[PDB]
């Protein structure tokens, strides 16, 4: 039906520093409807404890949030955004970018 | 357990959830060959009833403390309100969804149409005697509307508990009328050393459920009340 | 545009479960939230109380929990009446803008416009068809409540703005200096690269940064998104797809207003 | 909502073997439980096993699910058949997230094939009077083939195991 698929977008606050603390940021907007599972992955795990913003929508009705989480970048350590919707035939992963 | 009702009157059930989560109470509606659906979803904190898609406004209310004593009332009922109604609730885990024992109602367009079961013993055949060394009794109740009944052997002024088979659902008299009144027959063997004893005795009995007081009467053959009908034998010597 | 709005988004997924949420915002921030346990009004920044009396306050508490019980209820009711197929959503945005007063308040259904309140009365879009009509009846039953909308729109709101921007001028107006990094991105083609200049920690949202070479903006510079974080600063990557060959002696030029006139200058290395 | 299907009406299988009900559902929820519950003649409901859709094929009890996600298939096959597994078992979905009615499936039941065999036919007559006479079938039960106005139960089994079984399949006019 009418139904708006998820734009997911991971990023950092600080440029990534091995052993530097440091937050990972995923914004899922412009969906419709709200009910949407998403997680941050480190190493295909998922990170318990992860805040997310309260829900809010744009001009269009979509829906947006954050999710943020406090991380310690490492060399061999890899991470990821992962969102289920009721538009995905499956759960639809991002991958954070560092180089 | 079993209820029977006429055609635009109303019938009030009763669920028994253990003790449920004095919560959120789903009644569920079962008919033969159909699958069970959702008809109406109760909600103590607040005393809403949602009734479910295509539902009459008024057809069904709930009420009542969700413990133990919790009521749905059905009001202008018809033929198709027949059959099993539970009332469901999910535990606090939301791991499974306990299901309350369920209540067969029964609707027909008159009240004359439900009548008692009439019972009879037949005692095993000769031939069994020397074939098996062992007997069979066969008990019948015929005659019956609805298939509301509990049949059960007493030896000895005993109830039994063994040697007895007992088809679960009755055979009706005659399928192509609605209205039909069904059949019910049970085996129970004994050996050769009880059944020759003359001095052994042998009751099926058969608790109907019908009619009770309130139910209103007018024909003239025997009111048809919820009644324990008993037949009866003993054992040959030869 | 600076409009003080609140939202109102109330999801009904199936018959047991309905979630409701209040929040206002001062355009993109948020400075207040609903508490249905307690029923309150909690402010997320000391001066989100703006510049009302506690007594005023506390009115506001009591009618938000009437009208937020009442409206949760009532389309918990008539959800089958207004033909409100399940699972629905049900968003509403109303508040004021400026200088000046603009008030404006509409609720959608499914994600798409429904109705909207215009003077003293409850209008539908003439696109959503008959059920914004109905909706727009059940919805002006009440001339009491149609009276408190108008209040709450065209008195309330316009006294409010004022002073929580006169209370919050301080936090609205401060500089928070960015910070750059650059990278590499996924590789757009054979022999050419991705350049991606990073730019997180600036407040206010206006922000400008591009690739260049030299004193010359490089054009195929593409801006992204401008993304939030939980503090109240904003990130924003800029790309640039080159020849590999042609990498050489570029870099990445912002300016912020924080800055005051020193731009940060990113120089690109591909050793 | 969403849909269900279980085309079986009834299956039969001797005692100590196996027996697979299948169910097929057709939902658009990306999380979801799939319960198995049974239905004994006394219309009473029995929680089974519940399936996660994000869990492995659960194996608890004797009992086990086949997930065909793909194919949104859950098969439930019962193990070690016993005669008091004899019931209408039924299968259902709800949502994970949000757990709300489920929506059943037509339904399936079970008939257990009984655990020497020795075929006859006998007559009985009435007790407290006469003029009555009905027919008895018993063993059988490997010949399990069992069918105007003549009335036939049929097969029979109800803690009356400690006797043989001695299939008793009554008719009567
Ligand atoms: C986070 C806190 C932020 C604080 C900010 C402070 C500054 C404030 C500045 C600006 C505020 C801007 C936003 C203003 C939003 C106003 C809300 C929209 C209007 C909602 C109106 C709801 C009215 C209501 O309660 N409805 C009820 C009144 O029913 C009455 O029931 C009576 C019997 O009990 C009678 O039957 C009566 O019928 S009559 O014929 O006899 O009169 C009948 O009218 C009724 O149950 C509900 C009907 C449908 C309502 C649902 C649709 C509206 C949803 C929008 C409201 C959400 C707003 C959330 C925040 C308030
Ligand atoms: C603060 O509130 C008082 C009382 O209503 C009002 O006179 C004054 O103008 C308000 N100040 C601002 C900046 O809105």
């Amino acid at each position: 039906g009418i139904q708006r698929t998820p734009k997911i977008q991971v990023y950092s606050r600080h440029p990534a520093e091995n052993g530097k603390s440091n937050f990972l940021n995923c914004y899922v907007s412009g969906f419709h409807p709200s009910d949407i599972e998403v997680d941050l992955l480190k190493n295909g795990e998922r990170i318990e404890k992860v805040e997310h913003s309260d829900l809010s929508f744009s001009k269009d009705w979509s829906f947006y949030l954050l999710y943020y989480t406090e991380f310690t970048p490492t060399e061999k350590d890899e991470y990821a955004c992962r969102v289920n919707h009721v538009t995905l035939s499956q759960p639809k992963i991002v991958k954070w970018d560092r180089d | 357990k079993s209820v029977i009702r006429q055609t635009g009157s109303s019938a009030e059930i009763t669920c028994d959830l253990a003790e449920g989560s004095t919560g959120y109470i789903h009644w569920y509606l079962h008919q033969e060959g159909k699958a069970p659906q959702r008809l109406l979803y109760y909600d103590s904190y607040t005393s809403s009833v949602v009734l479910e898609s295509g539902i009459s406004p008024g057809k069904y209310d709930t009420y009542g403390s969700t413990r133990k004593n919790l009521r749905m009332i059905l009001r202008n009922l018809i033929e198709n309100d027949s059959g099993v109604y539970y009332c469901a609730t999910w535990d606090g885990d939301y791991y499974k969804k306990l299901f309350g024992s369920g209540t067969t109602l029964v609707v027909t367009e008159d009240l004359k149409n439900v009548f008692p079961p009439e019972v009879a013993v037949f005692e095993p055949s000769e031939a069994e005697i020397s074939h098996t060394q062992k007997a069979t009794l066969v008990c019948l109740a015929t005659g019956f509307y609805p298939d509301h009944v509990e049949l059960s052997w007493w030896v000895n002024g005993k109830e039994v508990h063994s040697g007895v088979c007992t088809d679960p659902q009755p055979l009706k008299e005659q399928p192509a009328l609605n209205d039909s009144r069904y059949a019910l027959s049970s085996r129970l063997r004994v050996s050769a050393t009880f059944w020759q004893n003359p001095r052994n005795h042998f009751r099926c009995q058969v608790q109907f459920y019908g009619l009770s007081e309130n139910d209103e009467w007018t024909q003239d053959r025997a009111k048809p009340v919820t009644q324990i009908v008993s037949a009866e034998a003993w054992g040959r010597a030869d | 545009p600076l409009s003080f709005h609140v939202i109102w988004i109330a999801s009904f997924y199936n018959h047991s479960w309905k979630q409701n949420l209040v929040s206002g915002w001062l355009s993109d921030l948020q400075t207040h939230t609903w508490d249905s346990n307690s029923s309150t009004i909690v402010f997320l920044w000391p001066w989100s109380r703006g510049n009302f009396s506690n007594e005023e306050w506390k009115e506001l508490e009591t009618l938000f929990r009437i009208r937020t019980i009442r409206s949760f209820e009532g389309i918990r009711r008539y959800a089958h009446e207004l033909q409100f197929e399940y699972p629905f959503e049900i968003q509403v945005t109303g508040g004021c803008e400026l200088k000046v007063s603009g008030s404006f308040l509409q609720l959608a259904y499914q994600g798409s416009d429904f109705v909207s309140f215009q003077n003293n009365s409850w209008l539908p879009y003439p696109v959503a068809g008959n059920m914004a009509k109905h909706f727009c009846k059940v919805l002006n039953q009440n001339q009491h409540e149609n009276d408190i909308t108008h209040n709450l729109l065209s008195d309330t709101c316009p006294r409010f703005i004022l002073g929580l921007l006169d209370a919050g001028k301080a936090h609205l107006q401060r500089q928070v200096k960015p910070e750059a990094w650059l990278s590499h991105g996924p590789s757009p083609g054979p022999g050419h690269l991705q350049l991606v200049c990073h730019v997180s920690g600036f407040y206010p949202k206006p922000v400008w940064v591009m690739w260049m070479r030299g004193e010359q903006e490089q054009q195929g510079t593409q801006r992204g998104d401008i993304l939030p974080s939980a503090d109240g600063t904003w990130y924003l990557r800029a790309t640039l797809e080159v020849a590999a060959g042609e990498a050489a002696d570029l870099s990445c030029r912002v300016k912020h207003s924080s800055l005051e006139g020193q731009d940060i200058v990113l120089y690109w290395e591909g050793s | 909502a969403q849909k269900v299907t279980q085309a079986q009406s009834s299956v039969s299988m001797p005692v100590r073997k196996a027996v697979t009900l299948n169910c097929l559902y057709e939902t658009s929820w990306w999380s979801y439980y799939i319960f198995w519950y049974k239905q004994l003649p006394s219309k009473e409901m029995i929680f089974l096993i519940r399936q996660g859709s994000d869990e492995q094929n659960a194996k608890s009890g004797r009992y086990s699910v086949n997930f065909k996600k793909a194919a949104k298939s859950v098969a439930l096959t019962i193990s070690a058949l016993q005669l008091e597994d004899s019931a209408k078992y039924f299968c259902a979905l709800g949502e994970l997230r949000w757990p709300d009615k489920l929506i059943f499936g037509k339904g399936t039941r079970v008939t257990v094939e009984p655990n020497n065999p020795d075929p006859a036919v006998y007559q009985l007559r009435d007790s407290k009077s006469s003029d009555k006479s009905v027919c008895l079938f018993t063993d059988f039960d490997s010949q399990t083939n069992v069918s105007s106005d003549v009335y036939i139960t049929d097969k029979c089994v109800d803690m009356r195991s400690m006797d043989f079984k001695s299939n008793s399949a009554v008719a009567w006019s």
